[PDB]
């Protein structure tokens, strides 16, 4: 006899839900709730109320464009007293005259996103399915069973609910706290974040699978990361670092994420102008916090001291900056080995999805095979630099300084450097350097000898003594250097982007030093400083090698014409061979030496001397005494001055 | 600004 039920309306209970699910701000118009936790609907009925003996109620939920039960994006479940742990359930908690209070639970591993809720009221012989409305399901750091679980309320407040923090800029020794409006709970943001997901490459590739996988805070974090700065047009931000931001808004101008998200949407999801590391991280932080993943912005600082070849190498992507900001998020990592639950580093700055998430403990341990993108993060806080100048650690460049983040629930900076790096020179810091960078050595060489005037080769002689092939970058350059420390213009430069070093091998990499280059930029030193920088860019380890080079003057040949008796009868033969490729003008000798002459014989030359063309002169000597005697010569030219020489006699 | 060394 019993008639089917007619729903008057469905109360979403936005207040008590917003309160219990910590989504009070996101529940202005619409129900948003977190997973793994009961929420409340109240059915108002027109006429007869629910009677458990008569009516059988089923609910259906779908999320995304291709829901399926196997993928977790669809679920059907009854209304009944027995409530299973970790499943989609609905049960009654109150029943008055007209109303029926329901309590719904979602799995703690339920996919996040927008859901359509349907009800099927079957009364005896009949039934009628229809839509109730929509709830949005978020990540739940309060839920012990959730992967993003976080056991400290103060931390939950900080890394999820707090909508302002500090982003640290400046330098290692002058840190500045810049305040920031994350505004993850402002009008529109939640929807815009949801859009960001539904435009992501993996969603286009396979929308159904994508929505399924948004159960994983790893997956979402990875997706949240590479979408803030995409190489696509769909990405949120456009980077620019050349103080030329007149086209759009200046990276330094922004004080919040919110306005960037809106601009991006309101203009067909097109790159906002412009951003830099810390703007990307803030945007990622906002998006992540909004979706319920505990997140924070961090700043790592670097410092570089003395035109050291490193500074030169960079002065003219994966480079070394004054500082760099990325985000860390909080989740378990059952995709990895045990014990990597906790902070995971994510880098939304330039799978296209890079970088992360990767455990921060994996970086400190140097377990660089841990997914995702461990070497890239490791590179951001580790640079090994070594000199040779005949090993000798160089400190012209320090990376991994004062890694900083806002302290929990206070207007203060928290130094988190210890989480990334072991103490310098510790058993652990070395133990971990090993695990990372599983004999490599380089020097400068000349081979044949060097003459002022002549062109000649210098070699970066690199030796892979180990069993591992490396792919290195090589800068090999030469400048003139002064007796009193100054450095002159370039007189030889060879850059090599790709230099492979096959195991247990060597290379001698030539650079040509041309007269034409050095000749007019030289000083009386005759000093060329050759310098090789060898970059292994994966580990971010460097080998420096430098060597100074003296361009010797041409020898003066001296011969003893006559006989060596303790009497007289001697003559001098003194020759120089011009080593230049040019007319050597206004040539003269001087010769003298006590015991051989008492008349310094200056002889001038009217004939300019050519390249290779030598120049002999003569002088008559009247020796006097018996013992050892040394003749002494000087030579002068227009463009070649003060070349000496001597010769012993008896 | 974020500055390259
Ligand atoms: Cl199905």
């Amino acid at each position: 006899m019993a008639e089917e039920l007619v729903l008057e309306r469905c109360d979403l209970e936005l207040e008590t839900n917003g309160r219990d699910h910590h989504t009070a701000d996101l529940c202005r118009e619409k129900l948003v709730v977190r997973r793994g936790q009961p929420f409340w609907l109240t059915l108002h009925f027109e006429g007869r109320n629910y009677e458990a003996s008569v009516d059988s109620l089923t609910f259906s939920v779908v999320t995304g464009p291709a829901p399926s039960q196997e993928a977790g994006t669809k679920a059907r479940f009854p209304l009944r007293d027995a409530v299973e742990e970790g499943d989609w359930t609905a049960t009654v908690v109150d029943q008055q005259d007209c109303t029926l209070s329901l309590q719904l639970t979602t799995p703690a591993n339920a996919p996040i996103g927008l859901y359509r809720l349907s009800l099927e009221a079957s009364t005896g012989y009949q039934g009628s399915s229809f839509v109730l409305g929509h709830f949005i399901l978020l990540f739940n750091a309060w839920c012990p069973a959730d992967a993003v679980y976080l056991d400290s309320e103060e931390e939950r407040q900080e890394y999820v609910l707090t909508q302002q923090g500090f982003i640290y800029q400046g330098s290692a020794k002058f840190i500045k706290n810049i305040p920031w409006n994350f505004g993850q709970f402002e009008d529109g943001i939640l929807d815009i974040c949801l859009i960001l997901l539904d435009v992501n490459p993996k969603f286009l590739k396979n929308a159904g699978r994508d929505c399924s996988r948004r159960s994983s805070p790893v997956y979402v974090g990875r997706v949240v990361s590479g979408m803030v700065n995409c190489n696509d047009d769909q990405g949120v931000l456009l980077g620019r670092w050349d103080n030329n931001y007149g086209d759009g808004v200046s990276p330094m101008s922004w004080i919040g994420s919110v306005d960037i998200l809106r601009r991006w949407k309101n203009h067909g999801c097109q790159r906002v102008k412009y951003g830099q590391c810390w703007v990307f991280a803030a945007v990622a932080c906002t998006v992540l916090r909004c979706l319920g993943i505990p997140t924070r912005v961090v700043t790592n600082y670097n410092s570089a001291h003395d035109s050291n070849l490193l500074i030169e190498y960079f002065r003219n992507s994966e480079m070394i900056w004054n500082f760099h900001c990325w985000v860390e998020s909080w989740m378990t990592r059952p995709d990895l080995q045990p014990g990597y639950e906790g902070w995971q580093a994510l880098d939304p700055t330039p799978g296209t999805y890079c970088c992360g998430p990767v455990p921060v403990r994996a970086i400190k341990e140097g377990d660089l095979s841990t997914k995702y993108d461990a070497p890239f993060v490791f590179a951001e806080v580790n640079a090994d630099v070594v000199d040779w100048i005949q090993k000798s650690i160089n400190r012209s460049l320090i990376v991994g300084l004062k890694i900083s983040t806002k302290s929990v629930g206070r207007d203060e900076r928290e130094d988190i450097t210890h989480t990334y790096k072991y103490p310098e020179g510790s058993s652990e810091e070395r133990e971990a350097f090993t695990r990372a960078n599983h004999g490599m050595a380089m020097r400068i060489r000349v081979g044949q000898s060097m003459n002022m005037g002549s062109d000649f080769d210098v070699f970066a002689h690199i030796t892979n003594n180990t069993a591992e092939e490396y792919v290195c970058r090589l800068l090999l350059c030469a400048r003139t250097v002064s007796y009193n420390g100054i450095l002159g213009p370039e007189c030889g430069t060879k850059y090599l982007l790709n230099l492979n070093l096959e195991p247990f091998s060597e290379k001698s990499v030539p650079l040509c030093i041309l007269y034409e280059k050095y000749r007019d930029c030289l000083t009386e030193s005759n000093l060329i400083k050759v310098r090789a920088l060898l970059v292994e860019p994966v580990i971010n380890s460097y080998l420096l090698a430098e060597r100074d080079l003296y361009l010797e003057n041409p020898e003066i040949k001296i011969r003893i014409l006559g006989e060596p008796k303790q009497k007289r009868k001697l003559v001098a033969e003194v020759s120089l061979q011009n080593p230049l490729p040019v007319a050597l003008e206004g040539c003269t000798f001087t010769v003298e030496g006590a015991g051989l002459t008492e008349e310094q014989k200056t002889v001038e030359i009217p004939d300019p001397v050519e390249a290779g063309e030598e120049v002999k002169v003569r002088m008559d000597l009247l020796p006097l005494h018996m013992g050892l005697h040394k003749l002494v010569v000087n030579f002068e030219s227009d463009k070649l001055k003060a070349v000496k020489g001597f010769r012993n006699v008896i | 600004p974020a500055l390259p060394f």
